[PDB]
RNA sequence: GCGCCGGAGCCUCGGUUGGCCUCGGAUAGCCGGUCCCCCGCCGGGGUCCGGUGCGGAGAGCCCUUCGUCCCGGGAAACGGGGCGGCCGGAAAGGGGGCCGCCCUCUCGCCCGUCACGCACCGCACGUUCGUGGGGAACCUGGCGCUAAACCAUUCGUAGACGAC
RNA sequence: UGGUAAGCAGAACUGGCGCUGCGGGAUGAACCGAACGCCGGGUUAAGGCGCCCGAUGCCGACGCUCAUCAGACCCCAGAAAA
RNA sequence: GCGGUGCGCCGCGACCGGCUCCGGGACGGCUGGGAAGGCCCGGCGGGGAAGGUGGCCCGGGGGCCCCGGGUGUUACAGCCCA
């Protein structure tokens, strides 16, 4: 049927100040401003209370699959706020059997050189999304710490250095080599 | 972002149909796309009416959803919607549109000759306002 | 006596059906900004649809066969062509009245260009139903001059902005030049208002 | 029924229209892509196939079986006397493609170039560019010539230079020189047009265009062989000797 | 001084799909786009004015080149302000999409 | 029965004609939702022949008046019990509507059964129509209008009258 | 013996019968203002103010035209009308807008006076664009322009023949 | 009725086609409507009414459906189990 | 002057009759001697619950005004029945 109204409030923290031009939300706080446009989604984004301490997304006369988009907007703005209060840290770990994978970073964090993967001579230069800073952390044999604000960008660039390290024309159950996303967390904690 | 809402006791202008150019008050919402409506003071009988033919205004007045015509007529005359309508710019340009359609051929001559002189006396002053725009840069 | 129609945010066949009928009634229709014309259903369906059109060629000599015009204009021209008796003289005398453009060239850049709200995407599609741009569809199927059209379109948007900035600047000096003079255009204003040209 | 044994198709359908080239001089269909970072340069020249001879050089490619061994390579000699720049043409970039905006020719055009503008030079009074020449030696003309360059460094985007071959310096029978638009690829359009105007009535030698050990694209017309059968034109199989109506055709 | 006729387009003949009845024409009068609005135009005189090579006599003047086929708007065609008209000569198909002048000369107002 | 336009409810009473054995046969009443009295009296004989040894030949119709609404200006909740033939088997349904009129809910039912299950009105037998109290109405599409404080906007006002200009000079507004 | 500029008409092809000179565009959002802080070389971002079944409305606006005379009242004097320049215009370059004068009126526009003009006697192609498009010649004054192609011959980078 | 079936072969009843135009089914001997002297007006059938193409350019009613192989009208011109 | 006949060609009007398609008024019949509804005051009396009004309690929105729960029969709204 058509549900007359489905809606969902995001309880935003005082550290953050969100505003919206139409349904293009902006989220700024401690460590930068994130903007995500929702021109495609077709909802009523209302910002209520003095000092704007909650975002409220309404969907009038939505069918089942259009009611599904209410929480997905709510979840993005939650992820937009975690990404500005706390940031996003994807601690991901190089697994290898015999050949150690030499991970060295260029371009002050923007590009990762991947060498010696299955003892291959081809060196793989995988770029990060604009606003993700990859690094090699301390007291870790095999570790890439990806850091950025936008979860969309940090995670997409984590998937790039995982799908770069794909074993072609072998059993991938014996050959467990490659750099895999080992942990999804936040840069500065709660 | 919406301001006008289909609510119990919202006055809505009826755009077209049998009761075109009248104010009906939403008594009860029947369906997804149809409302029980009454206009006791604008001579619209208690009846069903679809949302597609009604342009909802910024006049809400308090009566219950079940309320019979007697208690819609009271809240209507109490609010005094028929005068607050005629005051509204919406209703002022409805009667302008009416007057323009009922403009006689002799009535059209008088407003041709009026406009003409009314437009000359501005287009003089637009030319004079614009010499003051030129002069202040020299 | 010449309809200049804008193509931005109009549906392809919906506009063609309304252009073709005007053009058969001896009306010179100029449809302008054809890269703006959009087609209902998601992009990849409409790309497939047009790629399936390219595959249709006269096996023994393709030079004779169906001419696959790439320009958004000439795509739009052809869908109007398909809604005309273009083998008769009245249907050929028709098409000549139709004049179709990518972007918006001289004559019809400094002219007020109409809209067909019964052929208009926002009116006629649900906002969940996906659509394709005839600009993008044309580009990704062999139309070369997308970015040349786009830079020459961005030029005249800035040039037409100067005009609008100047047109607002008169309208303020009209509204102010009405406010100064209302004591000696009173009896004229009154009688525009008793016949509802202002109220 | 099916092709019994699969063989590939005789000849390419790329150059299908196997006709007399409508031009005798090889048109440059595509010039290199210009980036405004580079300094200005001509991107094409116009030479003459003199002949063909050996070379002997020592090859220098490591790993090969001819590394630090001498080879004998076949080479062509393209005689390329320096070309005289006699005009500049501007191109406006349009949504119907790329339109020629304005041509400005030089003041003094040599009779090598003039010959190109006549079918019968002998019968002609040789009047070409005699009223155009007058634009360069009056104040009222120089004004409107410099307003053409001004107009062209505003709207035009692709500047090509007109350079004709210096036919007198060759051993050939003909005197009618070959004109050619050669695209100037370089910096900004302003720098490109100041430069081409500076080169107007100048020799451009081939060292100014090309350098040694440079891979270049040679454009010309193929050596003409007249009306040929399918066995010569397409290199199809010759049919059996016992063929009645001819063994030199497609069955 | 001014125009005393309303702008009509000779859209085509009264036809089926595979049969046309040339005796009745289908006018498209400018402004009227419903059977409601076409009540005014019924019984009105309408002229296909054209001009030919030879000077034909003009009533109330000297011979011009301009000629007429005088018609009459008979009734409302279709649902959308189209109108049937019937001419003293079946109109030539030369005039399909060309201007005919529905006059207010048989007034009822 | 062709469910032509808005249906009417007809109270049709009819009795098997008086035999010597049965001088005073019992009268049988029905609720026939039909376009008009001529097809209401046909649909009477359809159902009464399925329930009794009674044909139009061995019987007569004694009264066929339209039952009118005794509250046509009150919005009510109608629970309609169906019996319709699918393509593969016949099925019982309970169905809930929200109209001013009984016949209108049963009208609204015939359209819906066509819309959702492609049931033509000949397939459908209506066996029970009942006005229900809000608290006894299970289907959630009808319950969502049991709201004293009902409040929704008319969000995306897709303008009709698309051919009044046909050629305008303004993109139309769909935020009213 | 033809190109640019400046009377009396002949044909021939016809259609038409006031102009709109331009924001971008959004659509679960707009539009116009705006003083106040901000960046920008006057353009943007806010703020607040209005408008929003678009009235700074294409349900729109602009032009609206029997004509002339005399005399008033508004409106105009920064106006109107044609002569030397200043200042504008590439996607398929245009009729614009400015200040200066040689400049002619105090007429035009809106009311109200004074009456006059084939008032052709009830009647159709009337009223425009239009000194339209095209083709011939007839007059006339400036400013001026003195070519080439094809054949023939020749070549052989070409070639059945033309062509090249 | 024979035959796996067939635009196959063979019967019953009635109506068609053949002998027959006409409106509709884009196009068809037979389907659908309807049978014909030559014409004007009116009205319909069966079918339709975005444009081709006469007619929805009604502010038609309520749903249903998204297909990267949509679906779209007797005979009829392409699909099943799952 | 009347009766009859015609107009050189191109047109117009008028009233009358035939057939038409429309439009606008006004009158009456029938019904469950329509059903609902309007207005008298929701008439004195008793009754029920809810898509629950006020009041009260709870949750916090605003500079004391407003909403989201809870309780429940008229209250500072109405509704259904006898």
């Amino acid at each position: 049927m058509k549900t007359i109204l489905s809606n969902q409030t995001v309880d935003i923290p005082e550290n953050v100040d969100i505003s919206l031009k139409g349904r293009t939300v902006i989220v700024k706080g401690p460590r930068g401003t994130l903007r995500r446009d929702f021109n495609h989604i077709n909802v009523e984004l209302s910002l209520l209370g003095k000092k704007k301490k909650r975002l409220r997304v309404d969907k009038w006369w939505g069918n089942r699959k259009e009611l599904a988009t209410v929480r997905t907007i709510c979840s993005h703005v939650q992820n937009m706020i975690k990404g500005v209060t706390l940031g996003f840290r994807y601690k991901m770990r190089s697994v290898y059997a015999h050949f150690p994978i030499n991970v060295v970073i260029q371009e002050n964090g923007s590009l990762v050189e991947i060498r010696n993967f299955l003892g291959e001579k081809y060196i793989r230069r995988v770029r990060m999304r604009p606003g993700v800073a990859c690094s090699v952390s301390q007291a870790q044999k095999d570790e890439l710490v990806l850091e950025g604000n936008d979860i969309e960008l940090v995670s997409n660039s984590a998937a790039l250095i995982q799908q770069a390290t794909t074993v072609k024309n072998k059993d991938i159950r014996k050959f467990l080599d490659g750099i895999y996303v080992s942990e999804k967390g936040t840069v500065q904690q709660a | 972002v919406f301001r006008r809402f289909v609510e119990v006791g919202r006055v809505a202008y009826v755009s077209f149909g049998p009761h075109a150019g009248k104010l009906v008050a939403i008594v009860d919402v029947i369906d997804q796309n149809r409302a029980l409506v009454d206009g006791p003071c604008t001579r619209v009988r208690r009846q069903a009416m679809p949302f597609k033919c009604m342009q909802l205004t910024d006049f809400i007045l308090k009566f219950p959803h079940s309320a019979r015509q007697k208690y819609v007529r009271k809240a209507w005359e109490k609010a005094d919607i028929n005068t607050k309508w005629a005051a509204t710019r919406w209703a002022k340009k409805i009667e302008a549109r009416e007057r323009k359609a009922k403009m006689t051929d002799f009535d059209r001559y008088k407003v041709m000759k009026a406009k003409k002189m009314r437009n000359r006396i501005i287009k003089n002053e637009v030319k004079k306002l614009q010499r003051a725009a030129l002069l202040k840069a020299s | 006596q010449v309809l200049v129609l804008d193509g931005r945010g109009h549906l392809l066949g919906r506009l063609a059906a309304i252009v073709a009928k005007q053009v058969l009634l001896g009306r010179k229709v100029v449809v302008v900004r054809c890269e703006g014309i959009n087609i209902s259903g998601n992009f990849y369906r409409n790309k497939l649809k047009y790629l399936a059109f390219l595959r249709k060629r006269m096996n023994t000599n393709p030079s004779r066969g169906p001419y696959h015009f790439r320009a958004p204009s000439r795509i739009f021209w052809r869908t109007v062509r398909g809604m005309l008796p273009h083998k008769t003289k009245r249907g050929q005398a028709a098409l000549d009245r139709l004049k179709v453009f990518d972007g918006i060239p001289p004559p019809y850049d400094k002219k007020k260009r109409m809209v067909v709200p019964a052929a208009l995407k926002v009116v006629r599609l649900k906002p969940t139903r996906k659509f394709a741009y005839l600009g993008r569809l044309a580009h990704e199927v062999g139309w070369k001059y997308q970015a040349v059209t786009a830079t020459l379109e961005e030029k005249r948007k800035e040039k037409a902005k100067i005009h609008y900035r100047k047109k607002k600047q008169i309208m303020r000096l009209r509204k102010q030049a009405e406010k100064n003079v209302e004591k000696k255009i009173s009896k004229f204003t009154e009688v525009l208002k008793t016949h509802g040209l202002l109220v | 029924s099916h092709r019994k044994f699969s063989a590939p198709r005789h000849g390419s359908l790329g150059f299908l229209p196997r006709k007399r080239s409508s031009r005798h001089r090889g048109k440059v269909k595509s010039f290199p892509k210009d980036d405004p970072s580079k300094p200005v340069h001509l991107t094409a020249f116009l030479g003459y196939k003199a002949g063909m001879t050996h070379i002997v050089r020592e090859v220098d490619r490591p790993g090969s079986k001819v590394n630090k061994k001498e080879v004998v390579e076949a080479v062509t000699i393209v005689e390329t006397p320096p070309m005289v720049v006699v005009g500049i043409v501007g191109y406006v970039e349009t949504p119907r493609g790329l339109r020629t905006f304005k041509t400005v020719f030089a003041e003094h055009i040599s009779d090598e170039c003039k010959r190109r503008f006549y079918k019968n030079w002998h019968k002609s009074k040789k009047k070409a560019f005699t009223k155009y020449c007058k634009k360069w030696q009056d104040d009222a003309g120089k004004r409107q010539l410099d307003k053409d360059f001004s107009s062209m460094k505003k709207y035009c985007q692709v500047i090509r230079v007109l350079a004709h071959t210096q036919m007198r310096l060759l051993p050939l029978r003909q005197k009618k020189a070959h004109l050619m638009e050669i695209q100037v690829n370089g910096g900004t359009v302003a720098e490109k047009l100041d430069w081409a105007r500076e080169r107007l009535e100048q020799q451009v030698p081939v060292s100014q265009v090309f350098g040694q050990d440079e891979m270049i694209d040679v454009i010309g017309v193929t050596k003409g062989k007249g009306y040929k059968g399918v066995t010569s034109r397409w290199h199809t199989k010759k049919l059996p000797r016992k063929t009645h109506r001819g063994l030199r055709k497609v069955a | 001084s001014g125009r005393l006729w309303c702008k009509a387009i000779f859209a085509g003949y009264k036809r089926g799909l595979r049969n046309q009845r040339e005796h009745t024409a289908l006018l498209k009068i400018e402004g009227v786009y419903a059977r409601d609005e076409t009540e005014f135009y019924l019984g009105k005189r309408c002229a296909y004015v054209y001009k030919a090579k030879n000077n034909t006599v003009t009533p109330g003047g000297k011979p011009n080149k301009t000629r007429v086929i005088w018609g009459k708007v008979t009734r409302a065609h279709g649902n959308s302000g189209m109108v049937r008209a019937k001419f003293r000569s079946n109109l030539p198909a030369k005039a399909i999409g060309h201007r005919i002048r529905v006059m207010l000369y048989p007034s009822r107002i | 029965t062709k469910a032509s336009g808005t249906l009417r409810e007809y109270k049709v009473v009819g009795r098997c004609l008086p035999t010597s054995k049965s001088p005073a046969p019992p009268l049988y009443r029905m609720r026939i939702f039909a376009p008009n009295h001529v097809v209401a009296k046909s649909r009477f004989w359809y159902f009464v022949l399925e329930l009794k040894k009674m044909k139009k030949s061995s019987g007569e119709i004694v009264y066929c008046g339209q039952v009118f609404e005794k509250s046509p200006l009150r919005v009510k909740n109608f629970g309609i019990w169906l019996r319709y033939d699918s393509r593969s088997g016949t099925h019982n349904m309970y169905h809930e509507y929200r109209d001013l009129i009984m016949a209108s809910a049963v009208t609204q039912c015939y359209r819906d059964m066509g819309a959702r299950h492609r049931a033509r009105a000949h397939s459908i037998q209506v066996m029970k129509v009942e006005e229900m109290a809000a608290a006894r109405c299970p289907r959630p599409a009808v319950k969502q209008f049991h709201d004293s404080r009902i409040r929704f906007p008319l969000p995306h006002r897709v303008l009709r009258r698309q051919h009044k200009p046909r050629f305008t000079a303004k993109r139309p507004n769909t935020f009213f």
